[PDB]
């Protein structure tokens, strides 16, 4: 039977941009996703 | 100015519970900056002119 998996975490700003400040300051006019995605890791991984 | 501030601050609280919250990203920055191109080899006949 399968009890768990991997427990990953993603790093918005390296994935969306990645070594272009510019492209940073753009992302923040879009909201609070970042903080809502990593929420969303962090559960699946303390329960796992 | 302090780790526990970026929890109070991450939490929007002035209290923070025991635990371990991600505050933040660590990323090292670049230091000097290098170009390196082919060797500029050939130089064509201005010099003829
Ligand atoms: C002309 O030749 C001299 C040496 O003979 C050199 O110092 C100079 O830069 C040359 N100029 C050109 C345009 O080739």
């Amino acid at each position: 039977l399968p009890v768990s998996m991997t427990k990953t975490s993603v790093d918005c700003t390296m994935y969306i941009c990645g070594d272009s400040t510019e492209c940073s300051n753009l992302l923040l006019q879009y909201g609070s996703f970042c903080t809502q995605l990593k929420r969303a890791l962090t559960g699946i991984a303390v329960e796992q | 100015l302090d780790p526990l501030s970026e929890t109070k601050c991450t939490l929007k609280s002035f209290t923070v519970e025991k635990g371990i919250y991600q505050t933040s990203n660590f990323r090292v920055q670049p230091t000097e900056s290098i170009v390196r191109f082919p060797n500029i080899t050939n130089l064509c006949p201005f010099d003829e002119v």
